[PDB]
C-alpha cells in the first residue's frame, strides 16, 4: 500500500513534519497528517522525497542545509542505503563527492550538511513507510 | 587507516577525535585543522569553554608554528589541552621563551 | 532533569580526571602521585601504549622536571599528552601502526 | 529496636556478609542471617562494627585490608560521619592520620585502605538498620 512514508532519526518521539513553507521540523504528532512524505527508488538506487500528498517536494541547499518547497531540484536526489543498526541511509550524491549524506537535527529541522559524516548518528534515520508485505 | 577494539579510557579520546574528524573533512583533507573548519569548531564546540572566537587568529598562529598553515595532527590537538587546563586556569599561563 | 550532560570535551577532561583523582589520594596529598602513586597508573591501567612496566623512572625524571618527587596536578597531567601523542604517534619511525 | 544493623555500598544488590571465618563478602541476599552487623557509638562519635549476633567482630589489618574474627582491635573504631548523599561515612581513627577510612568493594569483599581516600565513592556506605523510631 505505497503511501504517506514516515521518516526520522534519533532516538525519541519526532517526525518529520513538512509544510508548503519549507521549514520541515521534526514534529513528534501523527494526528495532523504533516508527517508523511512519498519516498520511493526513482532511479537505481536513487530515492526522492517527495511530500506530494502532504507537503511539498525537496530541494537541499547545497546539502549544508536542507529544505523544499518550490521545486524537486537534483538536490533531493539521494542513494538509498542501509545500516546494521535498524536505520535507513541517504547518500545526497548530489554532494556526495565532499562526503556529504543528508543528516537532520531531531530537536532542530533538517541541516546538517557540513556535519555529515562519521560523527553524527543523526543520519542513520528510522523509516515507518506503509510497505506492500 | 582506523581502529578495531580498544579500551574503556580509548573510547573517551575516541569521541573527541571523531569530533576533529567530522570537521576537519570539511574544505581538503580530514587529516589536519584547515581555517574554515577551525574557526567553525571554535565558533560551535568552543563557544563556552574558549571565550576568545573572536581572536583564533592568535591560538591558530601559537599552534601552527611551522607556519604551514595546516594545523597538523598534533600541532592541533594542543587546542584540547588549552582547553583542559582552562576549566583549572582561568588566564594565568603568560610565559615567554626561544 | 538532574545530571545533565556536558560537552564531549568536558565529560572527557572529567573521565580522565576522576581516574586521576582515584590514584592522587592513594598517599600523602589528593593532588600529587608519588612515585609508587604514579607507577600504579601506567602498571594497571595502561600496559599498551607504554608497555615499558620497568623504566617507570625514566619517564618520572622526564615529566618531574624540578625532581621533587611529586608529579604535581600539572606535572602528572605531562603523560595524557606523551599518551594522548602515543595513541597517533606511537613509534612512526619503525612501528608502523596501529 | 536495636538490632542486625545492615551495611553496604555502591548502588546494585549487595550486601556486607560476615562469617566467623573473616573473608567478609558483599553478598547481594537477605534469607541466610550473615549480613547483619552490631554497629553503635560506642564513644562520643567512635562506631564499632562488631556482628555479634551473626558472624564476629571486626578488626582492620592497617586499614590497608578490612578484616575481623578473632578480637575487635582498635583498628575496629571509627568516626560516625554523614555525608548529604544519602550515605554513611565511617573514619578509621586508628588510621585518619593518614587521611584513611574504611572502605569496601561491593564486588570484592572490604579492603582498600590503600584507597580509603577521597576517589573511591564505595566509602558512602548506605546503611539498613532497624532504628528505633
Amino acid at each position: 500500500y505505497k503511501k504517506p512514508k514516515l521518516l526520522y532519526c534519533s532516538n525519541g518521539g519526532h517526525f518529520l513534519r513538512i509544510l508548503p513553507d519549507g521549514t520541515v521540523d521534526g514534529t513528534r504528532d501523527r494526528s495532523d497528517q504533516h508527517i508523511q512524505l512519498q519516498l520511493s527508488a526513482e532511479s537505481v538506487g536513487e530515492v526522492y522525497i517527495k511530500s506530494t500528498e502532504t507537503g511539498q517536494y525537496l530541494a537541499m541547499d547545497t546539502d549544508g542545509l536542507l529544505y523544499g518547497s518550490q521545486t524537486p531540484n537534483e538536490e533531493c536526489l539521494f542513494l538509498e542505503r542501509l545500516e546494521e543498526n535498524h536505520y535507513n541511509t541517504y547518500i545526497s550524491k548530489k554532494h556526495a563527492e565532499k562526503n556529504w549524506f543528508v543528516g537532520l537535527k531531531k530537536n532542530g529541522s533538517c541541516k546538517r550538511g557540513p556535519r555529515t559524516h562519521y560523527g553524527q548518528k543523526a543520519i542513520l534515520f528510522l523509516p515507518l513507510p506503509v510497505s506492500s508485505d | 587507516m582506523a581502529a578495531e577494539p580498544l579500551t574503556e579510557l580509548e573510547e573517551s579520546i575516541e569521541t573527541v577525535v571523531t569530533t576533529f574528524f567530522t570537521f576537519a573533512r570539511q574544505e581538503g583533507r580530514k587529516d589536519s585543522l584547515s581555517v574554515n573548519e577551525f574557526k567553525e569548531l571554535v565558533t560551535q564546540q568552543l563557544p563556552h569553554l574558549l571565550k576568545d572566537v573572536g581572536s583564533l587568529d592568535e591560538k591558530m598562529k601559537s599552534l601552527d608554528v611551522n607556519q604551514d598553515s595546516e594545523l597538523k595532527f598534533n600541532e592541533y590537538w594542543r587546542l584540547i589541552g588549552e582547553l583542559a587546563k582552562e576549566i583549572r586556569k582561568k588566564k594565568d599561563l603568560x610565559i615567554r621563551k626561544k
